[PDB]
DNA sequence: AGCAGCTGCACCT
DNA sequence: AGGTGCAGCTGCT
RNA sequence: CUAAGAAAUUCACGGCGGGCUUGAUGUCCGCGUCUACCUGGUUC
C-alpha cells in the first residue's frame, strides 16, 4: 500500500461476454473485485519470474454494451440467454439466468519491484501485455488484435524518477490516450456524510444507496435535485457470517489446503469521473485489504482526494 | 464544471471516433469548429493542410467556447448591477482559462 | 483413491462472434471496406396450416376460423440488391496445456490424471484431434444455413505471430465434404500448427474469413436470440436476430459447436455423420441422446475406468475423452 | 426444504396470527395443552417437532456448483470465501421498492 | 407405426424482395439506370359509409356524425408524370433435395419416407410441377394489382452461372393466360431447367424482370405494412407501405405465394382457377376451405396414408403432396 | 440368497 | 425450459 | 488464482378494400461600426 514506483498501461482491452450481473442487488458494470483478482492472477503468473510486484488497478471504461431487451414498452429490462445442451434422458434442462456484456476498457497498473533497475522498460511492458492476452478478466475472454488498423503498444511510465515539471508533463501525456471513457472511484466518505446529513429520520445506511440511485422530486409548496456527478451503487467487498474452518472440515471445498468461510456481500457507493479532473494518475488505483480477526474483506481505492 | 467535461468527452469521442472528416459546408465559415474539433491529416491533406491548424495560434477556440457559454449563463442588469454576476462571470472565466491549456496541448 | 468432489476444466479453442458483410465476387481480395449487412423488419400474415385437433376439425368451424389470419412482425437480413457474396469473419485462439484441470480436490487423483494424460500425449500426439479440428476450418461448417445452396465457398486462414501475417492458407470448401476426414498436403501444416499450439507453450492466433457466393439480394441467416417475451397488447416479438454494432452476427457458442463436430465413434452408426463432442452425446436437432449410461460409452464411466481402476479403452475411444477435456466442463461427485 | 413440506410450515406459521403462541408451540405449553388437547407424550413429541424449524439441521458442507473464491491476505497465503444469497435483505429492499413504485401515497 | 414427433422441412424455392422503378416504354432495353419509385404521404378526409345497426341510426345522429369528419394521413406511390411503365426486378434460386427433412426424431420413419419420395421421383420426374412453376413466371402473376387493366406486360428471364448470362427468355405475359397450362416450345426449356434444379443435378439461379405499361402518373401498389397502434381519428397515420433504401418494394413471401398457385385438383372445381398449395387448401379472400378434412383430400390425410399404410392416392393428387413438401413447414406432433 | 440402482409417480406455491 | 422423497421392481445372486 | 470453471433457440407464412380538410387577415415606429498594419509563408 505504498506509492508505486512505476505505472504500466494496458491500452485497449476488448472483452467479449463478461459477467454483467456482478451482485445480488446491481446489474451494470462488473465488480472491481474481478479486476483486483485479475491483477493478482497476473502477478502470480508473471511477476514471480520477472521480480516485480503489481498491486494497483485503474478502471477506465472506454465503451460498454449489454445483451439486454425491452419488453412491451415496459419500464424494465430482461437478459438474452443462451441455449444449453439437452438432458441425459433427452428432453430439456432447467434454465439458470446470467447476463453477458461486451466492454472495452483500459487498465493502468502499479509496479513496486526491483526488476525495473536491471531490465529495459519496454521488455517488461511487452511481456506483461503478451501474457495478459491469453487469459480472461470477468468470465469473458480477452479478444486479440484485428487487421487493417495500427495496434497500441503499451508503455512503462516512471513515476519516482525525474523533475516535477517533467512529471506533470508525462502525466498530461498519458492522459491523452485514455480520455474517451471515464474512471471509477469509491465514495465511502460522501455516503457517510450524506447519511449524517439526513440522519434525523432513520439511521439505516442501506436507505442511503436507495436514496441516491433514484430521481427524487419534492415539488413546489417542478425542480430536479442537483446530482453532483454519476453516483452508482457497487459491491464493496465481503463480510463474514461464519467462523473460520479447517482445511479438511468442509466437504466439497475448492482446495483442501486453505481455510474456508461463509460470506455476504457489502454494498457501497462509487462515481464515474473524467480522467482530466484528478490530480495524479495514482489516485485512481484500487487496492484490497483484509482483517481476518474480523470478517472484513474489502477492496477500495485509498489515497484519493 | 460537469458541463465542460461533457463537451470535452463529446469532442474527444465524436470527431475522434469517426475516421472521416471532409470539407465542411461553407468552408469560409464552417472552419472554426472544423479546425478545433477536427481530426488530423488525411488523404486530402494538401500543402497548407498540415501546416495551418497545427502551426497557427490555437487560442481563439477558448474565446469561441466562452462566447457559446455566455448564452447559457444569462446576464442582465439584474445580475450585472449586483455583485453576484461578477463572480458568476469569474467562475466561467476560471473554467474557460484552462480551455486553452488543456484544449491547446494537441497541436501546439 | 476416488474421484475428486470438485473437478473443472477450461475451454480451449475459443472463437469470437463472427461478423457479416457484403460485396461482389472477384473483388474479395480487397474486402476490407465492404459494408456490413443490417437487420431490418417486415410484417407477415399467414393462415391456419398446423395439424389441428383430432375431433375439433368441424368443417363449418374451420371456415369461420380461416377468416381471421395471424399477423406478425419479424426481423430479417438480406444481401443488398447489387451485392453478390457474403463475407463472414472471426478469430480463433488455441490456448495450450490441455490436460491440467482448473479445480481438483485431491492430490492423488490430480497426479494420476497427470500421468494418464502424459502417457496419452507421449504415445501419440494431438495430431488426430488437430487433423479433425482443422477440417471444420478448411470447409465452412461454421456458416450453417449460409452454406446450403451456395455455388462457391472459399476460406482464407491466416496465422498471426506479431502484428503481421506469418502464413496464409486458401481452401475450396465445397470440394472438402462434410462426411469424411482426408489428409491433404496443405491441411497437415494447419494441423501441425494447431497441435503445436494445443501442446502447452502459450497461445496461437488465427484469423478465419469465409466468402460464400449466394445470389444477389438473397437472404442470409444470422443467429437468433432466446428471450422471455413481453406479454401485452403491443408487438411482442421481432424474431430477434443478433447484432454487434448494427451488423448482423453469429454467436460464439454456435461457431464453437461447429468446430467441435468430431466424433464418429458413437455406437449408433456413421450415417448421421459426426456429431458434437458432449458427455452423453446428444444432438439438439435430433431430440434424443446417444452414448447412454446403460452402455459403457459415455464420458464419466470411461474416465472413471481409465483413471481409477486403470483399464484403458480402445484407441478410438481414447480420443473422445481428450476431446471433451479440450471442450471443458464442470464435474463433481 | 422440499416443497411438499411447505404447507406444513403454514401450520407452523399461523401461531403469529390471531394468538400470541408463535413461540408457544414448543415451549410454554400452557397454551399447548388446553389448545393441544392431547396426552403428555404427544405434547412432548409435538414440542420436539415444532422446535426443529430453527435448528442447525446440517453438517457444514458446500458444493461444486457454488462459488468459493480466493481472497489474498496481507503478506501471507489466502482465504476461501463462499458467498451465499441474501434472501432477507432482498426481501426488505423489494418491499421498500414496490411501495414506491405503486401503492397508496405514491399514487395519490 | 406412427409419425415422428419432430419433423421439419425447409423451402426449396427462394425468392427475394422485388423492388420497383419507373420509366418509358420502347426504352426498356436500356433500363439499368432507371430511377426508383419513392413513397410519399398525403391527407385524406372521409365520410361514414358502413352499415348502421338501426339502434342509433337516428335522423339526427347521422347528421351529427357527418359534421365531425375523420382526417387521416396515408402513404402513396405513383409513377412520375413523364413515365408510363413500371419495372419490377428480383432473383430466384431453386435448391433441390426436396424429400429429405431438416429434423427428424425417428430413423424408421425417415428411411421409408425417403423410400416413398424416391419411388415418386423414379416413377415420374419433377416435370409436371416444374411446368406449372414456369407458367407462373411466364404470366406475370407476381404483380398482384399492378396487372389488372394494364395495356401490355412483358417478362424477361435470365439464367446466371457466373457473373454472366447463360440463357435468356422473353414472354408476353398477357397472351399466356391465368387459367390454362398450355405447353410452348420456349416454355419447356424453362420447365426443364427448373426440374433440373429441383432434382438436384445442377445449381439454378434466375433473375426475373417484368415491365408493365400503365399510364403517366398512375398509381402503383407495393406491399402494405402492419401498424401496431389502433387507427386513431383526426390525423393519425392510417397505412404504410413497404420500402428498402428509399424505394418501394414487394415482400418476398408475397411473390413466393404467386409461384405456388398450382393445384387445380381440389374436389370443388377445376375450371374456377388454380389456387395456392396449402394444407386444407384455403383462400382467405373467399373465406372458405377447399380440401376439408371431412373428406380425405387434405395434406395430413394423404401423407399419413401414403407412408404409414402404403395407399397411393392417385397420380393427380400425388403432385399436391410433393408440392407441399417443396413448400416447407413443421409436420408431425 | 439383498445391494444397489433405477424408473416412475406424486406434492407443492 | 420443477426438485425432492418414496413405492415398486429387477436381478443375479 | 477474477459471484471462478460449462453451453446451437429453430422450421413455414398474401395486410387490405374505400375517402373533398376548408373559410377571412395591415408587422410597425428609430438608429454613427470605428482607429492601426511590409506576406521578402517556401500560393511545391
Amino acid at each position: 500500500v505504498t506509492d508505486p514506483e512505476a505505472l504500466l498501461l494496458l491500452p485497449r482491452l476488448s472483452i467479449q461476454n463478461a459477467n454483467a450481473i456482478s451482485s445480488p442487488l446491481t446489474w451494470g458494470f462488473p465488480s472491481p473485485g474481478a479486476f483486483t483478482g485479475f491483477v493478482h492472477a497476473l502477478q502470480r503468473r508473471v511477476g514471480i519470474s520477472l521480480d516485480i510486484e503489481l498491486d494497483g488497478v485503474g478502471i477506465v471504461c472506454h465503451r460498454f454494451e449489454a445483451q439486454i431487451s425491452q419488453p412491451a414498452g415496459k419500464r424494465t429490462k430482461v437478459f438474452n440467454l443462451t441455449r444449453n445442451p439437452l438432458n441425459r434422458d433427452g428432453s430439456t434442462a432447467a434454465i439458470v439466468e446470467e447476463g453477458r456484456a461486451h466492454l472495452e476498457v483500459s487498465l493502468l497498473l502499479g509496479v513496486h519491484g526491483d526488476g525495473l533497475d536491471d531490465h529495459p522498460a519496454q521488455e517488461i511492458a511487452r511481456q506483461v501485455q503478451e501474457q495478459a492476452g491469453a487469459m480472461r478478466l470477468a468470465g469473458g475472454s480477452i479478444l486479440p488484435w484485428c487487421n487493417e488498423r495500427f495496434p497500441a503498444p503499451n508503455a512503462e511510465l516512471l513515476m519516482l524518477g525525474g523533475s516535477d515539471e517533467q512529471r506533470r508533463k508525462n502525466q498530461r501525456r498519458l492522459t491523452r490516450r485514455l480520455l474517451p471513457g471515464f474512471a471509477l472511484v469509491s465514495r465511502e466518505a460522501l455516503l457517510q456524510q450524506h447519511l449524517e446529513t439526513l440522519r434525523t429520520t432513520l439511521p439505516e445506511a442501506t436507505t442511503l444507496d436507495a436514496l441516491l440511485d433514484l430521481c427524487r422530486i419534492n415539488f413546489e409548496p417542478w425542480q430536479v435535485r442537483d446530482k453532483p456527478g454519476w453516483l452508482v451503487p457497487i459491491p464493496a467487498g465481503y463480510n463474514a457470517l461464519s467462523p473460520l474452518y479447517l482445511p479438511g472440515e468442509v466437504r466439497n471445498a475448492r482446495d483442501r489446503e486453505t481455510p474456508l468461510r461463509f460470506v455476504e456481500n457489502l454494498f457501497g457507493l462509487g462515481e464515474w469521473l473524467s480522467p482530466h479532473r484528478v490530480a495524479a494518475l495514482s489516485d485512481l488505483l484500487w487496492y484490497h485489504h483484509a482483517e481476518p480477526d474480523k470478517g472484513l474483506y474489502r477492496w477500495s481505492t485509498p489515497r484519493f482526494v | 464544471g460537469q458541463i465542460c467535461d461533457e463537451a470535452l468527452q463529446y469532442a474527444a469521442r465524436l470527431r475522434e471516433l469517426e475516421p472521416g472528416w471532409s470539407a465542411t459546408p461553407g468552408c469560409q465559415l464552417h472552419d472554426a469548429e472544423q479546425l478545433w474539433l477536427d481530426p488530423l491529416r488525411a488523404q486530402t491533406d494538401e500543402t497548407f493542410l498540415q501546416r495551418r491548424l497545427r502551426g497557427d495560434w490555437p487560442a481563439e477556440v477558448g474565446n469561441r467556447f466562452a462566447n457559446w457559454l455566455n448564452r447559457a449563463v444569462s446576464s442582465d442588469s439584474q445580475i450585472l448591477g449586483s455583485p453576484e454576476a461578477a463572480q458568476w462571470s469569474q467562475e466561467l472565466s476560471k473554467e474557460l482559462t484552462m480551455f486553452k491549456e488543456i484544449l491547446e496541448d494537441e497541436r501546439d | 483413491l476416488s474421484t475428486a468432489s470438485v473437478l473443472a476444466f477450461e475451454r480451449k479453442l475459443d472463437p469470437s462472434d463472427a461478423l457479416m458483410s457484403a460485396g461482389a465476387w472477384a473483388q474479395r481480395d480487397a474486402s476490407q471496406e465492404w459494408p456490413a449487412v443490417t437487420v431490418r423488419e417486415k410484417s407477415v400474415r399467414g393462415t391456419i396450416s398446423n395439424r389441428l385437433k383430432t375431433k375439433d376439425r368441424d368443417p363449418a368451424k374451420l371456415d369461420a376460423s380461416i377468416q381471421s389470419p395471424n399477423l406478425q412482425t419479424v426481423d430479417v437480413a438480406n444481401l443488398p440488391s447489387d451485392a453478390d457474396t457474403l463475407k463472414v469473419r472471426f478469430t480463433l485462439r488455441v490456448l495450450g496445456g490441455a490436460g491440467t484441470p482448473s479445480a481438483c480436490n485431491d492430490a492423488a487423483y490430480r497426479d494420476k490424471l497427470l500421468q494418464t494424460v502424459a502417457t496419452y500425449v507421449n504415445e501419440q500426439g494431438f495430431a488426430e484431434l488437430a487433423r479433425r479440428y482443422a477440417h471444420n476450418l478448411a470447409n465452412a461448417r461454421f456458416l450453417w444455413r449460409n452454406r446450403v445452396g451456395a455455388e462457391a465457398v472459399e476460406v482464407r486462414i491466416n496465422h498471426i505471430r506479431q502484428g503481421e501475417v506469418a502464413r496464409t492458407w486458401r481452401f475450396d470448401a465445397l470440394a472438402i465434404g462434410l462426411r469424411d476426414f482426408k489428409a491433404d498436403a496443405e491441411l497437415d501444416a494447419l494441423a501441425e500448427l494447431i497441435a503445436s499450439g494445443l501442446s502447452g507453450s502459450g497461445h496461437v492466433l488465427l484469423e478465419v474469413v469465409a466468402f460464400a457466393r449466394i445470389g444477389d439480394g438473397q437472404e442470409v441467416f444470422p443467429s437468433q436470440e432466446l428471450i422471455l417475451d413481453k406479454g401485452d397488447k403491443k408487438g411482442q416479438k421481432s424474431k430477434t436476430l443478433y447484432s454487434v454494432r448494427d451488423a448482423a452476427a453469429i454467436h460464439s457458442q454456435k461457431i464453437g459447436n461447429a468446430l467441435r463436430t468430431i466424433d464418429t465413434w458413437y455406437p449408433d452408426e456413421d450415417g448421421l455423420g459426426p456429431i458434437a463432442v458432449e458427455p452423453y452425446g446428444s444432438v439438439t436437432s435430433q431430440g434424443k441422446a446417444y452414448r447412454q449410461p446403460k452402455q459403457k460409452l459415455d464420458f464419466y464411466t470411461l474416465l472413471d475406468n481409465w483413471v481409477l481402476r486403470d483399464e484403458a479403452p480402445a484407441v478410438e475411444q481414447q480420443h473422445y475423452v481428450i476431446a471433451n477435456l479440450i471442450r471443458g466442463g464442470v464435474f463433481g461427485e | 426444504g422440499n416443497a411438499a413440506a411447505l404447507d406444513v410450515f403454514k401450520f407452523l406459521s399461523l401461531q403469529y396470527q390471531g394468538k400470541n403462541l408463535l413461540n408457544w408451540l414448543t415451549e410454554d405449553s400452557a397454551e399447548a395443552v388446553q389448545a393441544l388437547s392431547d396426552n403428555a407424550e404427544q405434547a412432548r413429541e409435538w414440542r420436539q417437532a415444532f422446535i426443529g424449524i430453527t435448528a442447525v439441521k446440517g453438517a457444514p458442507a458446500s458444493h461444486s456448483l457454488a462459488k468459493q473464491l480466493y481472497f489474498p491476505l496481507p503478506g501471507s497465503g489466502y482465504h476461501l470465501l463462499a458467498p451465499l444469497f441474501p434472501t432477507s435483505l432482498v426481501h426488505h429492499v423489494h418491499a421498500l421498492l414496490r411501495e414506491a413504485r405503486f401503492g397508496d401515497a405514491a399514487k395519490a
